[PDB]
């Protein structure tokens, strides 16, 4: 499977950003989608996971109430949407196939190219 | 719900590099080690504490016991200079290690 | 002269000659929970 | 004296099959499962929950590999003139051979148990139209599954699509494969270098001197699209015909057109490649 | 935790097959039969005797018709630190193919 | 002319056509105690 | 342990006739309705509360609920003048109804 994300986004503080991740090669319902962001020169910061088969999601404690994770099965796509942006949200966001419904011990074996979001 | 990693590890090209990842009862969790070159998505180099994905050289190795996981890079090449992350799943979230920047002298 | 396929007993006749079939009996018996029971429901009071 | 021995088989949950058995190679010492419409949990040795290694089973002749955690049954310590209950939980993993028959809407295991789900049921490329007799939450198709050998402890590098089904009594897991290139309603029986085809009485006679067999077919061909699940006939016919032509008639004859397919009395499918000599 | 599940198949008497099942289409909620040389009686849900309608069973492929009265097993209500017993009586009628040689 | 032995299905093919074999299922099922259990050991406190 | 019936019922030839049979918990019993014309043995016209024997016309109908069983005759012809009895089995003995004489006017 291959994960292809949308383009870079330039926004203003307090706005909302929807990042798209399209899976190609598989039905995309057979694994989970983990969204993880990395700031400029900082370490990896996990954001959440989503089960495209059922729509079940699980977010980080620090991202609860600001992240909405949804899907479009027909177009084989997963969307992560951030609300209430601030200055430290300028980061590269990656969608991966990782833990979640399919098993909490899974690995983030396949990654997306990542989208750069600047506020 | 946090993993402790050394900020930086410096090893000569001929020698071997050890990267540690500390946590409370991390021996009961599967530690996955990711490698990241600058301006690239992380690439999985170790998964399930001992295993190497396809196309990963035999140099990389992993262990996980008690309260410590360790990634060992034998015959550290000049191209092994990267940031390494340890990931486990704690409670209902995956915690990521602070990241270790391996420097090849 | 044309020879047609002729046989006294077919494979199906030989299989049906048996009084009990283990596979069919097991298949019918192991649908008992799926037929006369509600497997998925969990009752907690 | 034993007043009773309640023996039950409980399924291993998905989160224990993937996260415990496949990841760490261990199994939980507590069995939590739904039985008789009630959530029941049994603690091994009436102790706290613990992860136990899955050690190889005792070797038996003509048996598949098996793993288990416990080898002795726990019985209560003696207390004079009281009924005492003792719980034992033995986590058992068994590689088995599963068999299915047409129309492949269900399969059986080597233990005599039935699974009322098509072996090709899944989530991709029309696998969700296959037969399933269970609830949607009893089935899980994991992709990017890295199987772990329980003896050599060597993870497989190539990911596989793994179906997991939690029946009330056990949990079966098997690698998903597409139905069309896996099953077939016809099997190759004979490969004949020389079947002379003769046209007479508005019929074709295919005579083979090697096996001493004459087949009678109608003049018209048999449409391969009319065969149910008949994707193997074409491939096997082309492969065998090419092999035999290369073996025997490469230097003397040439093929005349694409292989034709005929139906012969008694229900025999003949793939025929006519040949013409260099003259 | 289940400490034991005694499962048995009792016969439906003649006076219940004709008077209840064939006549009214219902089945008694009590199973009174002879097992191990003893008159044993079971009450569904440990309740009073009642007539329960025989409704069609769930459809399974390549299976004959069948009817049953109860769908859920009865388990005892939770009382802390006590062994408790619960009875379930499910009257099952199945059309079957019989073979003789 | 030499007539070679020919048959559409062998005995093994016909016996393997069955989905479940009672003998093999019983042989595998009755080794469960010998494989996954210690029959000989007796524990006395 | 008794069944009560109206002594007589009079209905017009065009209309429908309704005959009631009372009893305590009659809905737990299988009421059989017998028709008896003078100088003849009774003929069974309804059995098991909702069924007609072979040869009985579709006009007849039966119902049983609570403390009342009911026999309904639709398009009551002139040949339906007879006595109608409701029979059950009550504690080791069958109980017959008092008898209802249906008369067409």
């Amino acid at each position: 499977v291959q994960l292809v994300q949308s383009g870079a986004e330039v926004k203003t503080p307090g706005a909302s950003v929807r990042v798209s991740c399209k899976a190609s090669g598989h039905t995309f319902r057979t694994f989970d989608i983990n969204w993880v962001r990395q700031a400029a020169g900082q370490g990896l910061e996990w954001m959440g996971w989503m089960s495209p088969n059922s729509g079940n999601t699980g977010y980080a404690r620090q991202f609860q109430g600001r992240v909405t994770m949804t899907r479009n099965i027909s177009a084989n796509t997963a969307y992560m949407e951030l609300r209430g942006l601030r200055f430290d949200d300028t980061a590269v966001y990656y969608c991966a196939r990782g833990p979640g419904s399919t098993g909490t011990t899974g690995s983030m074996d396949v990654w997306g190219q990542g989208t750069t979001v600047t506020v | 719900a946090g993993l402790t990693q050394p900020p930086s590890v410096s090893v000569a090209p001929g020698k071997t590099a050890r990267i540690s990842c500390g946590g409370n009862n991390i021996g009961s969790k599967s530690v996955h080690w990711y490698q990241q070159k600058p301006g690239q998505a992380p690439v999985l180099v170790i998964y399930y504490d001992s295993d190497r994905p396809s196309g990963i050289p035999e140099r990389f190795s992993g262990s996980n016991s008690g309260n410590t996981a360790t990634l060992t890079i034998s015959r550290v090449e000049a191209g092994d200079e990267a940031d390494y992350y340890c990931q486990v799943w704690d409670s209902g979230s995956v915690v990521f290690g602070g990241g270790t920047k391996l420097t090849v002298l | 002269h044309e020879f047609v396929p002729l046989e006294v007993y077919t494979r199906h006749e030989i299989k049906d000659s048996g009084l009990l079939d283990y596979t069919e009996v097991q298949r019918r018996n192991q649908l008992h929970d799926l037929r006369f029971a509600d497997i998925d429901t969990v009752i907690r009071a | 004296q034993f007043m009773g021995i309640f023996e039950d088989r409980a399924p291993v949950p998905f989160e224990e099959v993937i996260d415990k058995i496949n990841a760490k190679g261990v199994c939980r010492s507590t069995a939590k499962y739904v039985r008789n419409n009630m959530e029941t949990t049994a603690f091994h040795r009436d102790d706290h929950e613990t992860d136990m290694e899955l050690k190889p089973a005792k070797v038996a002749t003509r048996t598949s590999r098996g793993w288990h955690t416990t080898d002795l049954k726990y019985n209560p310590s003696r207390v004079e003139a009281f009924h005492r209950y003792g719980t034992t939980v033995n986590c058992i993993v068994e590689e088995v051979d599963a068999r299915s028959v047409y129309p492949y809407d269900e399969f059986v295991l080597a233990t005599g148990d039935f699974v009322y789900m098509s072996p090709f049921y899944g989530y991709r490329e029309g696998s969700h139209t296959e037969h399933t007799s269970y609830a949607a939450d009893r089935f899980k198709q994991v992709d990017g599954f890295y199987a772990r050998d329980l003896t050599t402890k060597a993870r497989a590098t190539s990911p596989t699509t793994r179906n997991l089904l939690t029946t009330p009594k056990f949990t079966v897991a098997w690698d998903w494969v597409p139905k069309r290139p896996a099953v077939c309603t016809m099997t190759k029986w004979q490969e004949v270098d020389e079947m002379l085809r003769a046209e007479y009485g508005g019929s074709f006679r295919f005579s083979s001197d090697a096996i001493s067999t004459t087949f009678t077919t109608n003049l018209t061909q048999y449409s391969l699209s009319r065969v149910d699940l008949g994707d193997c006939i074409g491939r096997d016919a082309r492969e065998a015909i090419d092999r035999m032509f290369a073996r025997k008639y490469n230097a003397t004859h040439i093929k005349v057109g694409q292989p034709q397919y005929y139906l012969a009395t008694g229900g025999f499918l003949i793939a025929y490649q006519p040949l013409l000599s260099n003259t």
